């Protein structure tokens, strides 16, 4: 009678005191990618989608403002409050993606390479992961909690801060996991859902470029533009980099978010959702979830904005209406435009997603609202309805990977480094811009008939080659991020990032409003709208540990 | 304890086996695929003969398995040890009763790890309300069981598995076959994988009735009864790679679970009446059964951790499948008896039984049943006042139809399956609806469809048997020779069988049908002797001996030449035995080549090979060239029975006998051939070492062989033998402690017995398998010793 | 209690009154192609490899004689008992096929065009899978029931006779069930597993070359070449048809016998063997499971013959040794050889299935019979083992389709009607053996390097173009039909075709036992060993409606 | 589209066993009584299910795994606890009046 308390053994589990053993040290590496997939949901994705409603690309969309009315408070900026469920949620899941990258970096630490040499590739691999959250909660949050200690024992977990380290020091630490993952990463990786050395330079760069644009001051203002910063994102955007694993311009822009072309050259990191695939209904994109249009049934949430459709306009020489695109509303008929916008959002009288058997209409059919958000729908994450790729759960979802670095971006990335720098390297910065242009000029051959079925005038050029000011250059590359990566939630990232965000989105407020009346009473404060709140119930839970954002208390 | 088996090659023995399969072809047996070296050459007349061999210390250059002689029954079993422990109360009131049993019983099987246990406890009761005119009552039991059954057929494949593969790896890891040697898997390591396969199995059934008496000779009783029992277990499937057996990693648990609830009603109404000598009893009824079943798993494959505890199906990574299903069947019973007795002298019983079954259409759903039962005591009868030699001289006479239903309980349906081929299933044959009609190669759901598990049957009806026995029973001196002589005709009409279709119909042609008529008549004649000695010593003999001969009657024509009930295919087995068997006939071994062209001509035919006989005298041996050659009617069976008490000792032997019997069995094509077989190089039986040769030229034994050319595995009369036996099924003696020292304990009985299941055996000569009684088996039954007491407060 | 006796259902099924239902119908068609892929095992193989060992091409091979003996008979026509088990197997076997296809064209028949237009051509699909297995039926045993009347009843069943028909008028009744096809299937089949219209104009015309050489007599001796039936072959394999279809030679031979190029232009129908796809261990085929190599411990069955690798040899100007090719045995330095040769045969000293990593040598890893049966290994239909297509069940398998016609048999058996016709387009039969020779010569994509690292001298060389006797003309096609189709189990049919089985199998019979002593005793009895007999236990439930095939009562 | 059925099972078995001495004595006003035990407990949880989708007959006479031809999942688990417990009681009254 104390033999027979002993008996009975935890059933179907593995215990932490063997799970670090090398023969599950593979299992939990594959864990840490898969959380990318499975952590996720409708209100919460990794895309970010949700949270960039906040900028001048999109509206929530739904039935109407009662529909996630806090992602309404979000998309106007009032009403947001610290306790919000969402924000709390967000929070809570990238920080369990590091769990997974941590607890494996943990088992991969002790490790022997004379006998697993593969080591130091999946610590990379594992950091890599580490900084792509870590990079993600630092754009939602600024002021991050830094856990980069695999080896920290469960209790050393309350005495951590937001705060241990300055804003530009955090930067610096997302830095340096990407940096190792540079350093580590093979050339090469057969197994497509693992970075490769071209990704981490990628993310290095892109995190070196966020980290260049300082708010060393007590707020969001900004304080300058550091050149040494700069120069990491050239160093790490370098050609001869990018080229030794293969990544390159998709000769259509089409081929970025289609099924058929998954993993091409220009998809430098992607997210690989997946279907029939042993789960109970596929590792698909379920966070993408309320994006699907009404004619699924449900839910015609992410919907593009009228000012973005505008944005695709050009000017009789193919190029944009720097100041006086969103004067009046496109007109296919009689306005010159940019292909990239029957790739972005599906306007009515043109196919969903390349499919002649649904035509867009301004119904009830296309918008849950009634047209109370217009009636565009998004494209770049939704699928021909005929896909054998979409499935219904919950919510109808399919399994078209997420790219998370686009080749684009690291040209478009380059170029923006080049341009703040200004050592009359300008014209370089404007040839990697025209490199992004002139692909989408060429990019019909999925819509190569609209002249004739509907009167698209398609014309884009690329830019002249020549001395261009600065601000000028800026223009144009702010420009080309505008109609490269809408929808894609990096447009209100950027606008932060540059240190305009208050002036655009609320000059956009004053602007949309007149076409869409849920910004009838928004309003962008200064030094405080940039950034998400840290979560009531973290600052909470953390005993005075953390401190809020600058104008949240 | 196994007291023998079938004697197989050793390491040896089985090549030298070998060697004379090869030297017999003219093949150089150095040239063996197994690693055996022989030094053999020509005796002084020309003739092979073996000097010496050799055998390597390894089986396979790479040196990891080592050349064994192991005895792989040895192995595989042990001594079962079997216990039980069974505990009564029972309280004997005015007003009612109860029962009250516990017990227990543990079986370590005589096969390694295997084992059995039953608790169980049994609790009755009654309650006399109304004092004895209304009764309340309940029978309830409750049993669990445990138990790791052995696999399918785990004897006969350490039977079959060649003695120099070992036990043991080089390393301490389980042995298996190199090379050419069989595709067999190591017998004892298939049991330590099966070892954790364990299910639990809970039963209760019982009744509750109330029984009211409402005149002097009336009753009205009702019964409601119950049967649910539930399995349950986890059948575990763990990596293997020894030798080239392998399961690649497979790793998988199935968690499989079976329910069976079965419900019972009745009514009864019995009236009893008597009138000085006239007594007469009636008696009508009604009862509905039930039976509801259903089963359904789990399975999942790849585990990190290959343990029991580790291995549910939540924590598995690979595939999954899920299985089940559940049938059921319904019967209503009506029936009736009718009792007289005139003078304790004539007897007559009536009785009348309508049977329904959910087996059947509504168009045979029912069938009714009558018996006529007589009875004449002539001892009693006033002119049989003289005979003082006789106490007893009864003479009965009946004749009662009952019925058969045992068959599917879809027998009557055209069944469609959608078997999308989710179920194991040796070397192919799904026979799945899945299929990739896009070329897609797969990775996802194919479509399906629906297959054919069997043909209906809108005019599937009751197996009818009729049946009739006349009887005389007796007992002379003062009961000291007690007998009885009856005869018995028993005559079974659309026989019910699961049929299969002809080739040409194709997949899912068997069907249940009616199918001709048998008729089985005999006559059994017990005789007893009872007698003290006066002299302390108390006999008590009790013999039995029974002839019976059995004959098909009408069969479609479909399947007489079928032959499912006898007769090959080749002859009609209609006014032969059920079972009865054409083949050819094996007349000895030809000895010379002049012996081979003086017989008809036959393709095998070669010196050493089986001559067979040229029924009909055309000069060829084909197909026609066969008769019948087996019957298993018994000549007669028999059983005697001894009793013996003696100074409160006692000794029980019980006797049983069957003479003048074919049997026929496939053992000899283990035995007797190194060929006769579709798989090769398997270990077979000691037989062959007394195979024919040159050298060894007057044996009933065909020469070895590598090829059976000959068509060996013909049926033949040399596979028939006779399986005449007797034996002693029980022996057993027992102390009884006399009463004065007994009671000593407040303890009225106390009993020891000392006993013997299964000891003797006396066959025929001619007969060379293990035990005539089961004749296919190359193990016998295996004794039982059991020591035991019945103490009795 | 009557209600009582009917409330219990059967579970889990359908019933015989309810599966004619239209809901139902393409269930059943699909489950009629599924037998193919699952109605066979390990000693009934729908590709009849068993039953080819009998040729000139293939030992047993495995542990030895002992090893499935009742083939050994087969391969050396000595021993084989009207009783044996895979005789009636194998009749059994096919005849379930033909159950699956008549259950479908039973409720195809009660079909309304109107409302179901595919009907004509699903039945088309279903009479194909009928005439596929009564072909087989009819090349195994001559004396076959033709079982074409989905709507008999079962007890009609009983009455059916194999020789209700002529042996010409069978012929006739396969070739009618082709011929519906034909006049009925679509000419591109979106769904490959679905034969389009070429696939029935070549099987079409497979039959009426078989039926061609015709054995009117009471025996099997030929009574005739008849000139229309040989027509008919013409009008079928008409490259007209052929282009319509799309079907033409792959490039490289050995395309036709690998995973990563299922479904070519030259597979005009094929068995799609699938892989995760649901089943317990994927719908592989099981069938070949006996021919995998003693390299995966088992069972090393279907070993090419040292005569069917001397066949390949060629004449210093690349033409086969007709009459001296099998003095020698081959040697790869001084001999040169048929690129084909290293696609079917795996010999010692040379990459199995072209991976360096497994190199075939002498061995007890490569012959399970040490020397007995050589060490030689079907290539055809085993692959890398490394694929991620071989699964381990009761036995090694894989997805690999089965192809029933290839191409290039349309090509030569265009090429032998023309020659037995005789109407001097014997030079339009040359250039048909051309075109398969000349792809022969080309197919060393990859095995290129053979020259440098084992001293392999490819030569093979188109014919000639001139007149040819005929007998000259048949020479060449047959010696084309060797190293073309080498064991892809026809090589014994074609000659019982011929009429010249008899005569080969006996001389490669003394010929071949100075290498293999399992041919010591063999012998062909003419007239009797061309054909299997009827199963003696179908002959006996047939209540004498079956008769016996001559030689064999 | 979606059709499916689980086929779910569970399993509760719980055995208890006690020894128990207890002692009761009086003499005049004093009275008196003694206890002491022992239990062990021991307590055995399983379940697990099938699940299979796609079924051409939408009854539940239909509807089970065999007869379905969509993908299965298989779940299930077990856990279980033990108790061993050792106590004893006294009880006194001196005069029905102290206790
Ligand atoms: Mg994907
Ligand atoms: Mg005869
Ligand atoms: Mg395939």
């Amino acid at each position: 009678c104390d033999d027979f308390l002993d008996r009975q053994v935890p059933q179907g589990i593995v215990t932490g005191d063997q799970i670090a053993s090398p023969e599950y040290v593979d299992n939990l590496v594959i864990s840490a990618y898969a959380i990318w997939a499975t952590g996720d949901d409708i209100n919460s994705s990794f895309s970010l989608w949700n949270y960039d409603v906040r900028s001048d690309d999109c509206y929530k969309g739904g039935s109407g403002t009662e529909d996630g009315g806090v992602f309404n408070a979000l998309e106007i900026s009032k009403g947001i409050n610290t306790t919000d469920w969402n924000i709390n949620d967000i929070w809570k899941r990238l920080y369990q993606c590091i769990t997974r990258a941590n607890t494996a970096l943990q088992s991969l630490d002790q490790m022997d390479e004379k006998t697993y040499p593969l080591k130091n590739q999946r610590i990379a691999e594992m950091r890599f992961l580490r900084g792509h959250a870590h990079f993600m909660l630092k754009q939602l949050f600024k002021k991050i909690v830094i856990v980069n200690d695999e080896n920290m024992e469960p209790d050393a977990y309350n005495e951590l801060s937001n705060t241990t380290y300055t804003n530009d020091e955090q930067w610096q630490k997302i830095a340096d996991d990407f940096q190792f993952a540079y350093d580590n990463l093979p050339e090469v990786q057969i197994e497509k859902g693992r970075p490769a050395q071209a990704a981490a330079a990628a993310y290095l760069a892109k995190t070196y470029l966020y980290k260049a644009y300082r708010q060393d001051g007590a707020d969001n203002a900004l304080t300058g533009i550091n050149e040494e910063d700069l120069k990491q994102v050239v160093k790490y955007t370098d050609p001869l980099i990018m080229a030794k694993g293969g990544y390159g311009l998709e000769t259509d822009y089409s081929m970025n978010f289609l099924p058929q072309y998954e993993n091409g050259a220009e998809s430098v990191w992607a997210i690989q959702y997946s279907i029939n695939d042993g789960t109970y209904n596929g590792n698909l994109n379920w966070g993408m979830g309320l994006t699907t249009p009404q004619i699924l049934g449900c839910c015609d949430f992410h919907k593009p904005s009228q000012n973005l459709v505008n944005a695709f306009k050009t000017d009789s020489q193919g190029k944009p209406l720097f100041s006086t695109y969103d004067n009046e509303n496109y007109e296919v008929a009689t306005d010159n435009v940019d292909p990239r916008l029957f790739h972005t959002v599906g306007m009515p009288g043109f196919p969903y997603k390349y499919n002649e058997g649904y035509i867009i209409q301004k119904n009830d059919d296309w918008s849950r609202s009634k047209g109370l958000y217009g009636y565009y729908v998004s494209l770049k994450e939704n699928v021909d309805p005929d896909c054998d790729c979409l499935k219904k759960g919950s919510y109808w979802a399919s399994s078209l990977n997420h790219i998370v670095i686009r080749y684009a971006d690291v040209l478009l990335m380059r170029a923006e480094a080049l341009i703040q720098l200004n050592d009359g390297r300008i014209t370089d910065a404007i040839s990697l811009i025209n490199e992004v242009r002139s692909r989408a000029a060429g990019s019909t051959m999925l819509i190569f008939n609209y002249k004739e079925d509907y009167g698209v005038n398609f014309k884009v050029t690329p830019y002249d080659l020549k001395a261009y000011a600065q601000d000028e250059a800026m223009k144009m590359l702010k420009w080309e991020r505008r109609v490269e990566f809408g929808m894609e939630s990096s447009r209100f990232f950027d606008l932060v990032r540059w240190g305009e965000a208050k002036d655009v989105i609320n000059a956009y407020y004053v602007t949309e409003a007149s076409r869409c009346s849920i910004y009838k009473n928004a309003g962008f404060t200064e030094n405080k709208n940039e950034y998400l709140p840290v979560p009531f119930e973290q600052i909470s839970a953390s005993n005075g540990n953390y401190t809020q954002n600058f104008g949240w208390a | 304890m196994y007291q023998s088996k079938m004697n197989v090659l050793n390491t040896e023995q089985y090549g030298r086996a070998m060697w004379q399969a090869y030297v017999n072809d003219g093949e150089n047996p150095n040239g063996n695929a197994l690693g055996y070296a022989y030094n053999w050459g020509y005796n002084a007349d020309g003739n092979p003969v073996l000097y010496g061999m050799t055998l390597s210390k390894y089986l396979d250059s790479k040196n990891t398995m080592p050349v064994a002689d192991t005895d792989w029954f040895d192995e595989i079993t042990r001594t079962g040890v079997i216990q039980q422990y069974n505990l009564s109360v029972s309280n004997g009131s005015e007003k009612g009763s109860s029962f009250f049993s516990l017990g227990y019983y543990k079986n370590l099987g005589v096969i390694k790890d295997t084992d059995f246990d039953r608790f169980s406890a049994r609790m009755n009761s009654d309650y006399k309300l109304i004092d004895d005119i209304l009764t309340i009552g309940q029978h309830f039991t409750l049993n669990r069981t445990s138990e790791v059954q052995a696999p399918g057929g785990i004897i006969e494949t350490a039977l079959d598995i060649p003695s120099a593969i070992p036990v043991y790896a080089s390393d301490g890891s389980w042995g298996g076959p190199v090379g050419g040697w069989p595709d067999r898997r190591n017998p004892r390591a298939v049991l330590e994988y099966n070892k954790d396969n364990r299910y639990t199995y809970w039963r209760m059934f019982g009744d509750a009735y109330v029984n009211l008496t409402p005149f002097k000779g009336f009753n009205l009783r009702s019964t409601f009864g119950l049967d649910y029992a539930n399995k349950q277990a986890r059948y575990f499937t763990y990596p293997y790679q020894e030798g080239t057996q392998t399961n690649n990693g497979k790793s998988a648990v199935e968690a499989k679970q079976e329910h069976w609830t079965k419900w019972m009603w009745n009514a009864i109404a019995t009236y009893q009446l008597e009138v000085g000598k006239h007594r007469g009893d009636v008696m009508i009824g009604m009862e509905l059964n039930r039976e509801d079943d259903s089963h359904f798993s789990g399975y999942k494959e790849d585990f990190s951790i290959l343990t029991p505890d580790y291995m549910w199906p939540d924590a598995g990574s690979g595939t999954a499948q899920a299985y089940g299903a559940g049938e059921g069947y319904s019967l209503v019973s009506f029936f009736g008896k009718m009792n007289y007795s005139y003078a304790d002298r004539y007897l007559l019983s009536l009785t009348l039984r309508r049977d329904g079954s959910s087996r059947f259409g509504k168009n045979h759903r029912y069938a009714t049943f009558p018996s006529v039962s007589l009875g004449w005591r002539i001892t009693q009868e006033n002119f049989m006042k003289e005979l003082t030699w006789l106490d007893d001289l009864k003479l009965r006479a009946s004749w009662g139809q009952t019925g058969n239903q045992e068959i599917s309980n879809l027998a009557r349906y055209t069944i469609y399956a959608p078997n999308y081929g989710t179920t194991d299933s040796f070397g192919g044959q799904s026979y799945g609806t899945a299929y990739d009609i896009t070329g897609s190669n797969g990775g996802g759901v194919l479509p399906s469809g629906f297959k054919r598990n069997q043909i209906g049957n809108d005019n599937i009806k009751w197996e009818t048997t009729t049946q009739t026995n006349v009887g005389i029973d007796f007992s002379l001196f003062k009961q000291s020779l007690y007998g009885s002589l009856e005869y018995y005709y028993k005559k079974a009409t659309d026989i019910l069988t699961e049929m299969a279709g002809v080739g040409v119909l194709g997949e899912g042609g068997s069907r249940w049908i009616n199918s001709g008529a048998m008729k089985n008549q005999g006559f059994e004649f017990n005789l007893g002797y009872r007698n003290k000695t006066a002299f302390g010593l108390t006999y008590d003999l009790n013999g039995n001996i029974s002839t019976y001969r059995n004959e098909i009657l009408e069969l479609p024509e479909t399947v007489a030449a079928n032959g499912k009930f006898g007769g090959n295919g080749v002859k009609s087995v209609v006014g032969h035995t059920y079972g009865a068997q054409v083949g050819y006939i094996a007349d000895g071994i030809f000895k010379s080549q002049d012996e081979v062209d003086n017989h008809a001509t036959q393709e095998g035919a070669a010196v050493g090979r089986i001559r067979y006989r040229d029924i009909d005298h055309n000069g060829v041996i084909d197909e026609r060239d066969q008769n019948w050659i087996y019957d298993p009617t018994p000549s007669f069976s028999y059983g005697l029975n001894i009793y013996l008490e003696y100074k409160n000792f006692d000794l029980t032997m019980f006797w049983q006998g069957v003479q003048g019997v074919d049997i026929i069995s496939d053992v000899k094509k283990k035995s007797d051939f190194w060929s006769a077989s579709n798989v090769g190089f398997l270990n077979k039986g000691t037989r062959l070492l007394n195979a024919w040769s040159p050298t060894n030229p007057n044996s009933d034994i065909p020469a070895l062989t590598r090829s059976d050319t000959n068509n060996e595995q013909r049926v033949s009369t040399y596979f028939v033998e006779n399986g005449s036996f007797l034996k002693l099924r029980n022996i057993q003696l027992g102390y009884t402690v006399p009463a004065v020292i007994s009671k000593k304990m407040r303890m009225d009985r106390l009993r020891f017995y000392c006993s013997a299941q299964n000891l003797l055996t006396i066959k025929s000569k001619n007969f060379t398998g293990e035990d005539p009684e089961n004749p296919n088996f190359s193990y016998p039954i295996p004794v039982n010793i059991t020591f035991g007491l019945n103490i009795g407060f």
